[PDB]
RNA sequence: GAGUACGACCACACUUGAGUGAAAACACCAUAUCCCGUCCGAUUUGUGAAGUUAAGCACUCACAGGCUCAGUUAGUACUGAGGUCAGUGAUGACUCGGGAACCCUGAGUGCCGUACUCCU
RNA sequence: GGGCGGCAUAUCUGUUACACGACAACGCAGGUGUCCUAAGGCGAGCUCAGUGGGAACAGAAAUCUCACGUAGAACACAAGCGUAAAAGCUUGCUUGAUUAACGAUUUCCAGUACGAAUCGAGACUGCGAAAGCAAGGCCAGCGAUCCUUUGCGAAGAAUAGGAAAUAUGAACAAAUCAUACCAGAGGUGUCAGAAUAAUUACCACAGGGAUAACUGGCUUGUGGCGGCCAAGCGUUCAUAGCGACGUCGCUUUUUGAUCCUUCGAUGUCGGCUCUUCCUAACCUAGCGCCGCAGAAGACGCUAAGGGUUGGAUUGUUCACC
RNA sequence: UCGAACCACCUAGUAGCUGGUUCACAUCGAAGUUUCCCUCAGGAUAGCUGGUGCUAGUAGAAGUAUUGUGCGGUAAAGCAAAUGAUUAGAGGUCGACCUAUUCUCAAACUUUAAAUGUGCAAACAAACCGUGCCUUAGCCAACUGCAAGGCCGGAAAGAAAAGAAUUAGAGGCACCAAGUGGGCCUUCUUCGGUAAGCGGAGCAGGCGAUGCGGAAUGAACCGC
RNA sequence: GUACUUCUCUCGUACUGAAAGGGAGAUGCAAAAUGCAUCUGUGGUGUGCACACGUCAAAUCCGUUUGAUUUGCCCAACACC
């Protein structure tokens, strides 16, 4: 025998196939699996990994977020160079809080109907991942983007709300209930809002 | 325990903001009202058949009570309550030993 | 163990379930399509009787 | 029987050394403690104000807070499967400046001095040679190592 | 019927299976909350000015890049 | 080579006897109207300068007691790891490592700062 | 086992505890539910316990005086630690034992409360010439929800709820009344907190060999049986016979200790009957030795082949005749 | 059928207790411990375990060393050192009392004091250098001095040489949950007990959950 | 069953307070007890995929790839404000 204590703890949960039943997702995975192994680009490898990911791990992105980070890169970019193609492995959703956006080329798995209308009306173009593979096979001049997930309600519930320093929402259908003892100093004690780590 | 009849302490009222002489009086609980909300609920619960509807405490263990003092500022007439440690014999004595 | 869950208030502590010893207290809607057809049939029958009144 | 109070089992821990009793000296009072310093948390039994708990006695940590009479020290403490960074509040008399980085600080300063000397035509000190190498040995005196009869009679008392 | 009162047997083995994790580094979770207030208040004034300096500095860099 | 004031470390600086002490200090010392405090100008406080190194103080001495650093005690006591080692056992030795303490004995008997002053 | 007892039920000191921390027992030795307007705070002076010398009545011990005195005293109460121009004693003035914007932390620990602490920021102060020192007496001395009860939201200003006027009783106003928000107090000692007397042999159920009573098993304190040494006893003479003070064993025919097996069951004492086995040998076969004349006996060795009774009383085993 | 008859019903009454619980292979794989509970045959709660992953694949690594730098009062030793215990002479009618030492000791005694341990550090968000620059209602009588947050530069055996580390050395972050919460045996340490295949602990291995090869035979011994 | 419809209802886009009741952008200029101006914009800082500029090392079938690193922007996240 060989002493291999805790060797199984070194292994990691790595998925190679997708759980998706979408045939067009499988076509994209087939296309970008080929590109991630026959090209040297790091963009194709990252895109291929994100196509295998679950829906929860492909958070959607707002149109205002794309335009903001595009402007942060538009400055400090030479006028000779064209703007990169924004690529997100996920959904692009419209944002009613920002009406005036520049013309951008956006590639995404799915566009909401309003988001596609807003991109086109600004002079931009909504791209498709098989179109991207033909104009940027190695991902040259692209802006890979991810949607936000820290604001999800599931994340806001994670952890115990009764321990000091915690601010997670409890699981409760009634908002008025679960507010008296343990939440106010007058009723026995209050859960401490801050704790040094 | 012997306690002075007058105490000079800080009066936090906006018209004093200084150390003033306070008259010392032991706190005594007031009478239970008949029309306090909990009393009204208790009387409604106790009516009719069913006997004693609430617990009645019996296993007394303490032999003392915490001492509470009502201190009244001479000028503002406001009252402040302070808590002393438990004692078996609390006495207000101006005569220093 | 229990874990972090909502405190349940599902009620259902009465004799609602029909079984032996309990008639139950339930109401299903398996007759909903048939009653919907009947109501439309009755409305069309009534219009013929009161014709030409609205 | 046995109890677990704040100062339980500290009969020898919180005691002065023999003939070394007394309150802290002036040099302790004049010592400057800054945020980010390394300090050893050694309780002074003659100052029964702001003493650390007996666990933190003999632990070295990093100062995170300085207050008119007190020092905030972050101390690692293993609990079950992890180590927590515990912040303790003590008076200044219970902390000593730690020399735990003295060898590392000297190593850095030697490198700077060597670099400056090498930069501008100075003679570097000669490199020390290993003592484990071979060589010829000329013995001035040679003695016989043996067990004698006298050795056996010398270990018998009475 | 009496049972065992207490033992620490197997506990160190359990605590080392997923190992005893090291402490968080000093540069993380270095909150100043609860520290000496007079120094905390003064540090906030400097940090507020530093943010204003950072905002202005990016404005100069953007103009300088557009200058060429 | 010394003194004074403030000191750092806090006996190699302490304790007991004995001797010596330039200068300038320090100190004993004189006194009680005022400031002040006491049973008592003893201590303390004020005002002084006639006297004295007699004490304090500083040095030096002692096969001095302590204390400090070494050596011995001693690779001893103890101890981490090992044996299908010895022994009925009590226990012990062995192998790879670590390693004391008192007694006893040798040497030593403060040191380092800031300011002012004497020697000058 | 349970019961009775006690409390190891909440909690403090020393030790067990194996020189970080942590560690059990109905382990060991002791504590806690209080006490204190000072026994809290501060400043200043002083030095304690004990000795030795001396002083009318005065002595072992009354008070006065001089030396010595590292704490050998004291600091409410257990213990440890700490402390000498103090942390002890005396004294003078005091209320830092108040308030303290939900600051942070430690101990227990799930890194939750509670109780105790620690480091702070603000107000008003007490002492001090001042640096400073104090928000109790360092470390044990205490309490959730609901309910009850108390304090705080003074008066006067605002053309409009504002930077600053507590709120509600939901059609609207006034005055009561009742609520609400914040901080305490009345208590749970089974001390993270039900409101609780017996009996059952007339008894019942679910279970437990997690747990007693009976057989076995481990142990052998106790019981029983023996050795070794040799003070004495034996007129004399330690050892014919035996053997104090000690010490080393064996046995499982006594009791105790334990709780491994059995609680969906291993039929409980005694006797009767019948067989077999052991030897630490009563008789029977040999043989030594003697305080061995004989007779009768004592002690010892080899040997379990053979034998080891009839009755009164008692259920008895034992016991006694 | 009687210390509360019989018949039907509520009633499939409740049971922390006893019994049962139906196919295969594969990848992983425990716990009998903590805290709270009218809690002790049971639960919650951490820990151990699986699944799902997330994140820039050597990153904030380590049940191990070395070198520096801290902590300690057990083994030992000592009583000719404090606190307790204690035998005997000697030196200053009998003794007492002093002075010196001497026979023997301590879980709740110690001057001293290990071995084994235990905390921290050993250059990539860091540290070092330029009285370089900005800011502050911070400190100081002020200041170019200290404190703090930054900015701009410089240098960086990326850590030499002296025995001068090594790694089957991808670090961090989550989510959802199961069983378990009767243990037992050995090595050293160790408490009660005359002792026990007895009761109770510390460290670490092991059985439980595991066979195989050996000690004839044996859950735990030896080897593996 | 399938096809069709809803000025509704519900869960969210806003949360706080016991309630009366209030109710969240950035930058600049400035300090008005409701201050002004502008609207293509991550509030700031540290660590941070890809991508873009380079710059080294190794290997190349000489086309490149495969590691490291500088600078810019940094997505998602984490930590201080
Ligand atoms: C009263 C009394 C003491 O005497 C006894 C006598 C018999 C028993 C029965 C047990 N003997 C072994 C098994 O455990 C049980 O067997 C059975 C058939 O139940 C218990 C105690
Ligand atoms: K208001
Ligand atoms: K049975
Ligand atoms: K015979
Ligand atoms: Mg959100
Ligand atoms: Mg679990
Ligand atoms: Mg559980
Ligand atoms: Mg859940
Ligand atoms: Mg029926
Ligand atoms: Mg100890
Ligand atoms: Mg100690
Ligand atoms: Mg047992
Ligand atoms: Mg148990
Ligand atoms: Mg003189
Ligand atoms: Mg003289
Ligand atoms: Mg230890
Ligand atoms: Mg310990
Ligand atoms: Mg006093
Ligand atoms: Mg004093
Ligand atoms: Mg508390
Ligand atoms: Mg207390
Ligand atoms: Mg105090
Ligand atoms: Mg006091
Ligand atoms: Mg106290
Ligand atoms: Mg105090
Ligand atoms: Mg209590
Ligand atoms: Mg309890
Ligand atoms: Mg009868
Ligand atoms: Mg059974
Ligand atoms: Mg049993
Ligand atoms: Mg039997
Ligand atoms: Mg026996
Ligand atoms: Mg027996
Ligand atoms: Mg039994
Ligand atoms: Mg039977
Ligand atoms: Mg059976
Ligand atoms: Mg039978
Ligand atoms: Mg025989
Ligand atoms: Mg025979
Ligand atoms: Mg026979
Ligand atoms: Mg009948
Ligand atoms: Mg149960
Ligand atoms: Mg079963
Ligand atoms: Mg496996
Ligand atoms: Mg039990
Ligand atoms: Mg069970
Ligand atoms: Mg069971
Ligand atoms: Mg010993
Ligand atoms: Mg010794
Ligand atoms: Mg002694
Ligand atoms: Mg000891
Ligand atoms: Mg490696
Ligand atoms: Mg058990
Ligand atoms: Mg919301
Ligand atoms: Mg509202
Ligand atoms: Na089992
Ligand atoms: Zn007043």
């Amino acid at each position: 025998g060989v002493d291999l204590t805790g060797i199984s703890k070194k292994s990691r949960v790595i998925r190679h196939h997708t759980y998706s039943t979408n045939p067009y997702i499988k076509l994209l995975i087939k296309l970008y699996k080929f590109l991630a192994k026959r090209t040297s680009s790091g963009f194709n490898k990252v895109v291929y990994q994100r196509l295998i990911k679950s829906r929860s791990n492909r958070a959607p992105i707002s149109l205002s977020r794309i335009a903001v980070v595009m402007k942060r890169k538009a400055v400090f970019t030479a006028k000779s160079k064209a703007a990169p193609i924004a690529v997100v492995v996920g959904d692009v959703l419209d944002d009613v809080r920002m009406a005036r956006i520049p013309a951008m080329r956006v590639c995404a798995l799915r566009f909401s109907k309003s988001a596609r209308q807003s991109i086109v009306a600004a002079g931009g173009e909504c791209l498709t991942f098989d179109q991207l593979a033909m104009i940027a096979p190695t991902g040259k001049n692209t802006y890979l983007l991810r949607g936000r997930k820290s604001g999800r309600e599931s994340v806001r519930h994670f952890g115990a709300s009764g321990v000091p320093g915690s601010h997670s929402k409890p699981y409760a259908t009634n908002r008025g209930k679960e507010t008296k003892r343990g939440r106010r100093t007058g009723r026995s004690y209050k859960r401490k809002a801050f704790r040094h780590v | 325990v012997n306690y002075p009849k007058k105490k000079v302490m800080h009066c936090g009222d906006a018209r004093c903001n200084a150390h003033k002489s306070f008259k010392v009086v032991q706190y005594k609980a007031g009478k239970a009202r008949l029309f306090a909300r909990g009393k009204r609920r208790y009387d409604r619960k106790q009516s009719g058949y069913g006997g004693q509807t609430k617990p009645v405490f019996h296993k007394k263990a303490k032999t003392t009570k915490k001492i509470v003092l009502k201190l009244q500022c001479s000028g503002c007439k406001s009252i402040r309550q302070v808590v002393l440690k438990r004692t078996k014999h609390f006495e207000l004595n101006d005569k220093k030993k | 163990p229990k874990g972090n869950n909502a405190i349940p208030h599902v009620h259902q502590k009465k004799h609602w379930n029909p079984c032996s010893s309990q008639k139950g207290n339930v109401k299903v809607f398996l007759n909903q399509p048939a009653q919907k057809h009947r109501r439309r049939r009755l409305r069309l029958l009534k219009a013929k009787k009161v014709f030409p009144r609205p | 029987v046995h109890s677990y109070g704040y100062k339980s089992g500290t009969r020898h821990l919180f005691a002065k050394k023999f003939r070394k009793h007394g309150v802290p000296s002036v040099s302790t009072i004049l010592t400057n403690i800054k945020v980010g310093d390394y300090v050893d948390v050694v309780a002074d039994s003659a100052v029964r104000e702001g003493m650390p708990h007996k666990y933190y006695h003999g632990r070295t940590g990093i100062v995170w807070n300085v207050t008119p009479r007190g020092v905030g020290v972050i101390i690692n403490k293993p609990v079950r499967t992890r180590t927590l960074r515990k912040r303790i509040c003590v008076r200044f008399e219970h902390v000593r400046k730690s020399r735990c980085q003295e060898a590392f600080k000297a190593k850095e300063h030697q490198f700077q001095a060597y670099l400056a000397a090498k930069k501008a035509g100075k003679a570097l000190p000669p490199l020390q040679k290993s003592s484990r190498l071979g060589g010829i040995v000329r013995p001035k005196n040679v003695e016989v190592l043996a067990r004698r009869v006298a050795d056996y009679e010398a270990m018998v008392p009475y | 019927a009496k049972s065992k009162n207490h033992t620490n047997h197997n506990q160190s083995s359990k605590n080392h299976r997923n190992g005893i994790k090291g402490p968080v580094p000093l540069h993380l979770h270095n909150s100043k909350r609860g520290s000496w207030l007079p120094a905390l208040v003064n540090a906030r004034r400097v940090r507020k000015h530093n943010q204003k300096a950072a905002l202005k500095k990016r404005r100069e860099r953007i103009a300088a890049f557009a200058a060429k």
